[PDB]
């Protein structure tokens, strides 16, 4: 009976396999990418990797806008990136009409990782190999990150990453937090908040990037764009004359 | 051999190929042998006829779609009967809705659009039985070469069936005859009877052994059995 | 037209002094012509009780409707329905069918077996949801009945004194429609026991 | 629902499907009976294993399923209920559709016939139970025994069980009884019954069920004092003898 | 376990898929294609392989186009191939009808994705192990896109896959450097004639074929055909010039 | 958990007993006989039907058999007047030669405790009760 | 274990392959198709001697002019000839006329391979295909009498004297040098029986085989046990000769 | 593939059984203990709680037995999960009865329909049995008083006294010799406590881990009373039959 | 087509048991441990939150849901397929009860419907069983306050006070001479803290510890007035300043 590995069913040891080997997915392509919560609004940051110069560098993207107040950023291979892509999408439009205005960032993490559950339950289908990752500004609570686990299991986070080097680019992140007892960027101007999260991953990775080798995502409030490659490369330029 | 790998139909070989596809595949080499050709205005198809007695009659190995249009069928015999009915449908598709007769060339694609869904799909097998496609339209004659995969490629003349393969050897010294003769149906008609008899070993072609039916411009599909064949032995 | 008004009927309920009362005739004719002298349109839930109106084919077939929902409600929790959770009960489901509806004018009563305060409620063709505090009545021959509750109706009466108002208010009323007479019973509902009355009247 | 197929050609050309699923009537309470030329019974056995099992509550192992005809099975009584309620309902449809009573002859081979669609029926399991047909056409007193095999075929037989035992009973009924000469009396008929369940039975009473079938819609069920009574006479000509 | 590299929706140890990766070799057994990406649109080329002299020339057509805009060239089964753009010839044809003006080239690159990344989700069925290159002129600008097995696909200044994908490919990154600025249409077509000859060192053993098609808005106006006429005769000799 | 070899032990130990039906030579003086509760788990490829044309199963007695195999463990045994033969076992209700022998067994140890020569009619009475009970275990089958 | 699709290294399926072997499992229908008409018959090979004659019938009548004879398990054989029937009587409606023998043997031969697990483009419910051969037999206006064989298979030839079951193989090549083209009605009864003798266990009576019969005004009939009986009595003259 | 997955629930074993069936067999035996009893003026039936303890609550709960009409009682002993899909069937198709012939339905109609739903998993569908045994007991003018049982095979016959769950034997051993056709129901009550005592894994014998629902007949003939006995009165009638 | 998985994943062990549902309770015991104490004037559950990240944000993770405003729901350990029951649970709850009868269902009667959809998991094919245990605690006008144990199983116990979890053999031990008749609301809280302070070995705070409680009807908690027959709901969530009052109270 050595088929019971091979799908989603209960474990002698009270687990599951193939859950377990999901979030081994998404360190294939090894992106490391990270989101932190500003004052007004949230940044997200990701590294851009392109492997071959035939490749359009505004074609190549991680980060996909779902709706025009909603950011959203994936880790791992883009075919299952792309699959949870236009699903979302399709649940924004669906409650928009239906349901009333547009829909916040919670909603959204909450019925794509409720959509995973049904997806990981039933054993004919297979879970996604990607991580959902929500970022916008709500009318409420202000600035949230919602990150959806390809488990189905979503809980929301101060300033978050992701990545195989997560781990340690997290104590970048979580000792900056423990010093200023701040559980966000006190910084008014978005601009800032973009060569904030630049500046902690440089020095996390030990590497210097350039215009093409990042893509800043910038999600105001009821306004969500990414920023260019002339947008990129003006903040690298004031982060070495103030450092 | 038997069932390792691509035993289910959706699975794929380590080598990068399907034996399913190839199972199917060997069906038709070991099945009837038929040959085939066609020239600028007209078509031939000839088709060797067996069986398990000889008391018992020749199941036909052509099938009639239309006047203008036909096939030969080298494999299982039932499997060819369910694509020629999606053959045929699609001709009189065509009549009703578009007042036009089934190309040739455009009878290859809807054909291979039928085998590729059991393929792709569990539950489902390919047919294991090949189809030579004759016809005409005003572009002139066009002769098929159907597979178990679905494979479409246009041919002056092939053969499928058992030692077929090897009885190519007179369709390729004669590439240069048949395709510049124009108006002789009889000569066109004799060139397939030596094509056929290189594959012939235990028996040679005889009356009810030979089917041959030949297509053309001014002649239409016309299926000749019986003695009718007896004259270009 | 009218297929509710074709059979005919009349249900009427009270208040009393922790009693309530409802009440119908035995008369349930075809069109012009009268058929049963026997029949009842009151069934027996329990301690709700609960009068239906209007179309026989819609009395009876209603009767077996609501006793299905009701004994899965009871057999589940063990106890007798209540008359405020069985009134919203009524309500969902002549509401099931929208243009294929039932034509009944069916009047619940009953006390709650817990709090004790007595209940009454209504509804319509429809099913709408009515609720008073002095009576309410439904059915073809209603009309009759509200000239005759409104002014002999008192609040906080007698149960014992509760059966000779509404009776009264029922047999004067009875007469003045051709599809209502041929006796009539009144069910006076009580915390104890139940009193089952029939009333001496005409024949027409 | 469940598509897949179950039935399945042995490479030795049989079916897997089928011939265990006969094990499961071998192992079941033997069913045998006999007809003769004026009447046709029907005997059946009960488990001895298990007591305290009320006659008057418990369903007769005889099903009846039309007036002039009734149905005695042996095999397992999880698939039984199936084919008993299906083939009374037949019986009506059949008054229905047509306005003629059922036949012997047409209710074997419609209950013959469902059982070869299981059979052919991707999704389901042919029925491990076999069942014995046994009545009189109407306006006709020729006798009617079927038998219906769980692998679909059916036939016709003058003596015939089926169950544990069975080859043993058989080759009783070929050599005492004669196809030939059938008795023309009702009381001949249920002594050659018992006859056959004295080794198979071992010495019991009430787990022996007979059903006598006669023609016009007449049909007595033997009681329990009543067969005691045809099994003492038996057993006085049986060690004297 | 046993039997990772079975069916479908069965994760491997490490996060990926056995029957994506059997799908890939069955894309090197096949004939080569090779692209051409420009400002003025994109150039198709496809090198067939004759198996013997029994091929009537130029009577086969491999390149099926999506309505007028959009070619569609695929390495790999030739049964998969074909699915896929009777798949997309449906989505173009449902698009147009709602949408009125065609379907643009990084539109019709999603109808693609999303449906090859369903039977990737299905133990019923099985991913395509073709790899289809698609592309023309959309409404602003142009685009390239080349579909893998695995259903990952971006933004390609030249695609190439088949048995020349090691050579011909290779060569796609000597016109970068050679043409920064541009490149015309009309060279782009002696080019891609080129291409198929300095790759066709591994198909020597057997015969082959040239077909090429563009489609620009400097001369076809958003019409893709085949080159015919004396224009494909002049890219041969010009090829064979070098070789 | 400790002797476990996998699935090669499998294979090799099964495959070497129909080596020695088949592969090995004799003139005929070895003879194998195989039995258990159980021979359908068992890899019927191991049989090879050829080197044994017979076949033998087994059932539960009948009433008749019973009163064969009481007489057996009771010829040896002292039992009293009051003891029946026929009735003992009329009262077994499917049971095997085993379970005849145990309640010879335990109606020897009851009247052992009481140091009584020849068994009384109270100890097999005792004795059916505790063999149905824990000895006697209701099959699986269920049926019927 | 497998599916019903799964193709076999020789290039055909597992359940076609296994259906054909079945037809060796059962009872032997040997058949001679003359030009004054058909012989058939069948053997019910009772296993004991309680067993009706009228129990088993393997030859059942698709129409007057049109019959059959079956032979293996009759299982599968009277669900068959419900849908032969269907397929024949139904189109006597819709043209006014008979169906051919040969165009009745392609409807019901087409209704074996249509099994499968989740058929797609169509709904298609079947386990397993027929594991019962049919000798399809008629006559009609234009060919004559033929008789034809359906397959488990889906393939179908037209024998003049076919021999399935049992006998597929001793009987069938006995009728080879036996077989004439001038073969008349009366001697094709003689024949047949005398082949029936030799490959039965017991003696030939009139249980354990029953023979019909196929012409162009009487049509389908079935030999009554005296008319079989005096055939059998007959057949004993011609066994002693010299 | 889907084949190489699916355990073949429902197939002819070479003995000729089902294996689903005969495992589930096994489950009642690892279930709580039920033993109905059919006395002449009513019927009796008795239950055991598995896995009890002092934080259980006693107030209102029954595990192992239930109503499905006023009537007729049930007893349920197996997998409590199967059993109330068959239970909230059981009520819907006891009512379609009563609402069209518009009168009490009998036990041998209300078994065989519900028996129909576990022969059906156990020839289609390609889904497991129900693992859950019920022992029915109600009233009737036509039998009298019936007791019936089931199984997860889906059978049903007549039963005087019958016993289901852990030591199934056992208990049918004291049962056979201590039962009579003249037992009342005063008398039918102490053959239930005296078996379970002795039958079970414990010492002493509590009123919290027992549930005990009868059948009365008042003074008015045709109609009885369905009454559940509370944790009040079962501790009454221990005191009273010595059992303690 | 679309799936082709018919039969049931949930087959019956040779050893008498079914596998799936043996190894879903052993599941539960695999993550964080809740609880629950039912007293005379309401029913006080209580959980931990775990953090998966440090950086992660507590309020916006809700382990105790609300099925009914008189009614509260508490599981254990991640809870991947708790979100998936909870909202078929809110729906077969209004839609037969709230939309027909037009008031939400007791107690009794809504753990019944929640393990409905529990039972069919172990029985119908296609899907696995729910490997998470709830439990059902709520008040109504007959059987009063009540709390119920959902095992994965599909099948549901009455328990007076009940720990299920990593810690479920050590908590549930101690909470038998804990409890007794006559107890009050704020009296059971602390018994939910001295229980629930041993099984912590992390950091102990009042963000990590979700104190659900049911109380009276609260008007403040309904949202509108005149209307005296609805007083509001009973199921109240306790704030993060509120437990840590009660935290250092022992």
């Amino acid at each position: 009976a050595g088929y019971d590995r091979h799908i989603t069913i209960f474990s002698p040891e009270g687990r599951l396999y193939q859950v377990e080997y999901a979030f081994k997915a998404t360190n294939q392509t090894n992106i490391n990418s990270l989101a932190v919560r500003g004052k007004d609004c949230t940044v997200v940051i990701s590294q851009k990797k392109v492997p071959d110069k035939l490749l359009d560098p505004t074609t190549v993207s991680y980060i996909f806008c779902i709706s025009r107040t909603i950011g959203m950023v994936v880790n791992g291979p883009i075919p299952d990136a792309r699959n949870a892509a236009l699903r979302a999408k399709a649940e924004a439009a669906e409650f928009r009409y239906k349901y009333g205005y547009d829909m916040p960032c919670d909603v959204l993490a909450k019925r794509m990782a409720n959509l995973s559950q049904i997806y990981t339950q039933r054993a004919y289908m297979r879970p996604l190999g990607v991580i959902l990752t929500f970022v916008s500004v709500d009318e409420e609570l202000g600035p949230s990150i919602y990150k959806t686990d390809p488990a189905g299991y979503y809980v929301g986070y101060k300033a978050t990453a992701t990545g195989p080097k997560q781990q340690e680019i997290t104590t970048n992140l979580e000792n900056h937090f423990k010093k200023s007892k701040i559980d966000h960027i006190n910084e008014e101007s978005w601009e800032k908040v973009v060569e904030f999260a630049i500046t902690h991953m440089i020095d996390a990775l030990g590497t210097e990037f350039s215009k093409n080798d990042l893509e800043v995502g910038v999600a105001t409030k009821d306004k969500f764009f990414t920023l260019s490659a002339e947008n990129i490369e003006e903040r690298l330029v004031a982060i070495a004359e103030q450092d | 051999f038997r069932n390792n790998y691509d035993g289910d139909t959706v699975t794929f070989s380590p080598t990068g190929r399907l034996f399913q596809v190839e199972y199917a595949l060997e069906a038709i080499k070991q099945g009837s042998v038929t040959v085939g050709l066609r020239s600028n205005t007209h078509a031939v198809l000839v088709a060797l006829k067996r069986n398990a007695d000889e008391l018992s009659s020749y199941q036909k190995k052509i099938i009639k779609c239309d006047e203008h249009m036909g096939l030969s069928l080298a494999g299982l015999a039932p499997d060819a009967r369910v694509l020629s009915n999606y053959l045929r449908q699609q001709c009189n598709y065509s009549s009703l809705v578009f007042n036009r007769k089934l190309a040739v060339e455009r009878a290859g694609h809807l054909l291979c659009d039928k085998a590729q869904k059991n393929t792709q799909s569990y539950g489902g097998r390919p047919y294991g039985v090949g189809l030579l496609i004759i016809g005409y339209d005003k572009s002139g004659a066009h002769l098929l070469e159907f597979q178990p995969s679905g494979n479409v490629t246009e041919l002056y003349g092939t053969a499928i069936g058992a030692r077929s393969q090897g009885a190519k050897t007179y369709l390729e010294r004669t590439l240069d005859t048949f395709i510049k003769i124009d108006g002789n149906p009889d000569e066109l008609i004799k060139a397939g009877v030596e094509a056929i008899s290189q594959s012939l070993r235990d028996e040679s072609l005889t009356v009810d052994n030979l089917s041959i039916a030949i297509v053309g411009k001014d002649t239409p599909f016309t299926i000749y059995d019986g003695e009718a064949v007896a004259k270009y032995i | 037209s009218d297929p509710s008004s074709i059979n005919g009927g009349i249900v009427v309920a009270m208040t009393g002094k922790d009693c309530v009362a409802i009440a119908c005739d035995l008369r349930l004719g075809s069109q012009s012509l009268g058929v049963s002298n026997k029949f009842e349109k009151i069934f027996h839930y329990g301690h709700v009780f609960l009068g239906i109106t209007g179309l026989a084919t819609d009395v009876t077939t209603l009767n077996e409707m609501f006793r299905y929902k009701t004994n899965l409600y009871k057999l589940k929790e063990e106890r007798a329905i209540e008359p405020e959770t069985f009134t919203q009960l009524v309500s969902s489901s002549l509401y099931e069918r929208r243009f294929g509806p039932y034509f009944v004018g069916p009047v619940v009563a009953g006390i709650n077996s817990k709090s004790g305060k007595p209940f009454i409620a209504g509804f319509d063709l429809i099913g709408c949801i009515d609720e008073a505090k002095d009576f309410i009545v439904s059915g073809t021959a209603s009309d009759q009945l509200f000239g005759m509750c409104e002014s002999l109706y008192e609040p906080n009466l007698e149960p014992e004194d509760l059966f000779e108002t509404i009776s009264q208010a029922l047999l004067n009323a009875a007469d003045r429609d051709a599809l209502s007479g041929w006796g009539a019973v009144v069910y006076i509902i009580k915390k104890d026991e139940v009193v089952k009355r029939y009333l001496k009247m005409r024949q027409d | 629902g469940y598509d897949r197929a179950l039935s399945i050609f042995s490479p030795d050309g049989h079916i897997f499907q089928v011939e265990y699923a006969l094990e499961a009537v071998k192992r079941g309470t033997c069913a045998v009976g006999v007809k003769g030329k004026n009447c046709v019974v029907l005997g059946c056995e009960r488990r001895s294993t298990l007591k305290l099992q009320d006659t008057r509550i418990t369903p007769s192992k005889v099903s009846k399923i039309d007036s002039h005809v009734v149905l005695s099975f042996s095999g397992l009584n999880a698939d039984s209920r199936i084919l008993i309620e299906k083939a009374r309902v037949e019986a009506q449809s059949h008054r229905l559709t047509l306005e003629d009573p059922v036949t012997v002859e047409y209710l074997t081979r419609y209950v013959a016939g469902v059982q070869q669609r299981y059979t052919q029926s991707g999704g389901v399991r042919p029925f491990g139970v076999s069942t014995l047909i046994a009545g009189f056409d109407p306006r006709d007193d020729e006798p009617k025994l079927y038998q219906t095999e769980p692998s679909g075929i059916y036939s016709s037989w003058s003596a015939q069980t089926i169950g544990r035992n069975s080859k043993t009973v058989r080759e009783f009924l070929e050599k005492n009884y004669d196809r030939k000469e059938p008795p023309a009396t009702v009381e001949e008929c249920v002594k050659l019954t018992v006859r056959s369940l004295l080794e198979v039975v071992q010495t019991g009473a009430k787990n022996i069920e007979i059903t006598v079938v006669k023609p016009d819609s007449d049909i007595v069920a033997l009681s329990s004092e009543e067969i005691n009574q045809y099994v003492t006479q038996i057993e006085q000509e049986k060690q004297e003898q | 376990g046993t039997g990772y590299d079975l069916s479908n929706s069965v994760f491997s140890p490490d996060g990926r898929n056995f029957q994506v990766e059997y799908a890939v070799k069955a894309v090197e057994n096949g004939t080569t294609s090779i692209g051409i990406k420009c400002n003025d649109g994109v150039v198709f080329a496809v090198e067939k392989l004759i198996t013997s002299k029994l091929l009537v020339p130029q009577k086969n057509v491999k390149i099926q186009v999506v309505d007028r805009h959009i070619g569609c060239v695929y390495s790999g089964l030739i049964p998969d191939g074909r699915h896929l753009v009777n798949r997309g010839r449906e989505e173009a044809a449902s698009f147009k009808k709602l949408y009125k003006t065609p379907i643009p080239i990084p539109a019709f690159a999603d109808r693609l994705g999303q449906y090859v990344q369903a039977h990737t989700l299905y133990n019923s069925v099985r991913p395509f192990g073709v790899s289809t290159i698609f592309g023309g002129v959309d409404k602003n600008g142009a685009h390239l896109y080349m579909l893998e097995p695995s259903g990952s696909y971006w933004g390609y200044k030249g695609a190439a896959t088949g048995k020349g994908r090691q050579s011909a490919k290779a060569e796609l990154e000597k016109l970068v450097d050679h043409h920064p600025e541009g490149l015309s249409a009309r060279e782009a077509v002696k080019q891609a004639a080129k291409i198929i000859y300095l790759a066709h060192e591994d198909n020597k053993e057997k015969d082959f074929e040239l077909e090429i098609s563009w489609c620009s808005l400097s001369e076809t106006n958003g019409l893709h055909k085949f080159v015919k006429g004396d224009l494909l005769q002049e890219a041969i000799d010009f090829a064979q010039k070098e070789i | 958990d400790s002797n476990s070899g996998g699935e090669r032990e499998i294979q090799r130990t099964m495959l070497e007993l129909l080596n020695q039906l088949d592969g090995f030579d004799d003139r005929g003086d070895v003879k194998v006989i195989m039995a258990t509760n159980k021979i359908e788990t068992l890899d019927p490829a191991l049989i090879r039907p050829g080197r044994i044309d017979r076949k033998i199963l087994f059932e539960n007695p009948d009433l008749s058999t019973k009163k064969k195999i009481l007489g057996i463990h009771t010829s040896k045994m002292n039992l009293s007047e009051d003891v029946n033969l026929e009735t003992l076992v009329t009262t077994k209700d499917d049971l095997s030669g085993a379970d005849i022998q145990a309640m010879c067994t335990e109606a020897g140890l009851l009247a052992l405790r009481e140091r009584r020569m020849q068994v009384t009619a109270e100890d097999f009475k005792q004795a059916k009760e505790r063999v149905m009970k824990n000895k006697v275990e209701e099959n699986l089958e269920g049926l019927y | 274990d497998r599916g019903v699709s799964t193709f076999s290294p020789e290039g055909r399926l597992f359940q076609v392959e296994y259906s054909l072997e079945a037809i060796k499992l059962g009872s032997t229908a040997i058949g001679i198709a003359t030009k004054e008409g058909v012989v058939l018959g069948v053997e019910k090979r009772a296993t004991s001697p309680l067993l009706e004659s009228d129990s088993i019938e393997k030859i059942v009548e698709i129409d007057r002019h049109i019959g059959c004879a079956m032979s293996g398990l009759t299982a599968d054989a009277r669900s068959m000839i419900e849908h032969a029937r269907t397929a024949a009587v139904t189109h006597n409606l819709y043209y006014d006329e008979d169906i051919n023998v040969e165009s009745l043997t392609q409807s019901v031969c087409d209704l074996a391979l249509r099994f499968g697990e989740g058929a797609s483009g169509e709904e298609r419910l079947m386990s397993r295909p027929f594991g019962v051969a049919l000798l399809i037999a008629g006559h009609d206006a234009d060919d004559g009498y033929q008789l034809f064989h359906a397959e488990p298979s889906g393939t179908f030839y037209r024998y003049n004297a076919k021999a399935i079951g049992s006998g597929s193989e001793g009987a069938q090549a006995e009728l080879l040098n036996e077989w004439h083209s001038s073969l008349t009605l009366k001697e094709a009864e003689l024949l047949v029986l005398k082949i029936l003798k030799q490959v039965m266990e017991e003696k030939l009576d009139e249980n354990n085989a029953q023979l019909s019969c196929i012409t162009k005004q009487d049509g389908f009939k079935i030999y009554d046990n005296e008319k079989t009986a005096e055939l059998i009595k007959e057949l004993k003259e011609k066994e002693a000769a010299e | 593939g889907s084949r190489r997955y699916d355990s073949r629930t429902t197939i002819f074993s070479p003995e000729g059984r089902l294996y689903q069936v005969e495992y589930a067999l096994e489950s009642i035996s690892h279930a709580g203990t039920a033993i109905g009893i059919m006395a002449s003026d009513g019927i009796v039936l008795a239950a055991e709680r598995k896995v009890t303890s002092t934080l259980l609550e006693q107030d209102t709960s029954t595990e192992k037995l239930y109503k499905l009409n006023d009537k007729i009682a049930v007893a349920v002993a197996g997998l409590t999960a199967d059993a109330e899909i068959l239970i909230n069937t059981a009520r819907i198709h006891a009512q379609n009865y009563l609402k069209t012939y518009n009168e009490d339905i009998p036990v041998e109609i209300l078994v065989r329909r519900l028996s129909d739903i576990k022969q059906g998993y156990t020839q289609h569908g390609g889904l497991r049995p129900f693992g859950v045994s019920f022992i029915y007991a109600g009233y009737d003018d036509r039998y009298g008083y019936q007791l019936y049982t089931s199984n997860p095979s889906g059978n049903y016959t007549g039963w005087k006294a019958i016993s289901v769950g852990a030591n199934t034997s056992a208990a049918q051993t004291l049962l056979q010799m201590d039962y009579k056709d003249d037992m009342k129901v005063d008398d039918a009550i102490e053959l239930a406590l005296k078996t379970l005592s002795k039958t079970t894994d414990s010492s002493a014998l509590t009123y919290d881990r027992l549930e005990f629902a009868t059948i009365r007949k008042g003074a008015n003939d045709g109609e009885v009373y369905q009454k559940i006995f509370k944790p009040q009165e079962i501790k009454d009638i221990l005191v009273k039959t010595g059992i303690t | 087509m679309t799936d082709r998985y018919s039969f049931s994943l949930t087959t019956f062990s040779p050893s008498g048991k079914l596998g799936q549902i043996d190894y879903a309770l052993t599941a539960v015991k695999q993550g964080v441990t809740s609880l629950g104490i039912k007293a005379t004037n309401g029913v006080v559950i209580a959980t931990e939150k775990k953090s998966s990240s440090p950086l992660a944000m507590s309020e916006t993770l809700s382990k105790v849901s609300l099925l009914t405003p008189d009614i509260g729901a508490v599981y254990s350990g991640m809870g991947p397929d708790y979100r998936v029951l909870v909202d078929k649970s809110r729906k077969v709850a209004h839609t037969s009860y709230k939309r027909i009868y037009g008031e939400y269902p007791p107690t009794k009667l809504l753990v019944s419907e929640v393990a409905k959809i529990m039972q069919e998991a172990t029985q119908s094919g296609g899907v696995r069983p729910f490997g998470v245990s709830l439990l059902i605690a709520g008040h109504d006008e007959f059987n009063g306050f009540s709390l119920y144990q959902v095992d994965p199983s599909g099948s549901y116990f009455p328990w007076k006070a009940t720990a299920i979890g990593k810690g479920s053999v050590a908590a549930k031990t101690f909470l038998e001479k804990r409890w007794n008749d006559e107890l009050e609301l704020e009296d059971a809280i602390h018994i939910a803290l001295l229980t629930l302070k041993e099984s912590v070995e992390g950091e102990f705070n009042g963000d990590t510890i979700e104190l659900a409680i049911i109380g009276d009807e609260n008007p403040d908690l309904l949202g509108y007035t005149g209307i005296p027959t609805d007083k509001g709901p009973r199921f109240r969530k306790l704030t993060s300043q509120e437990i840590n009052d009660r935290l250092e109270a022992l």
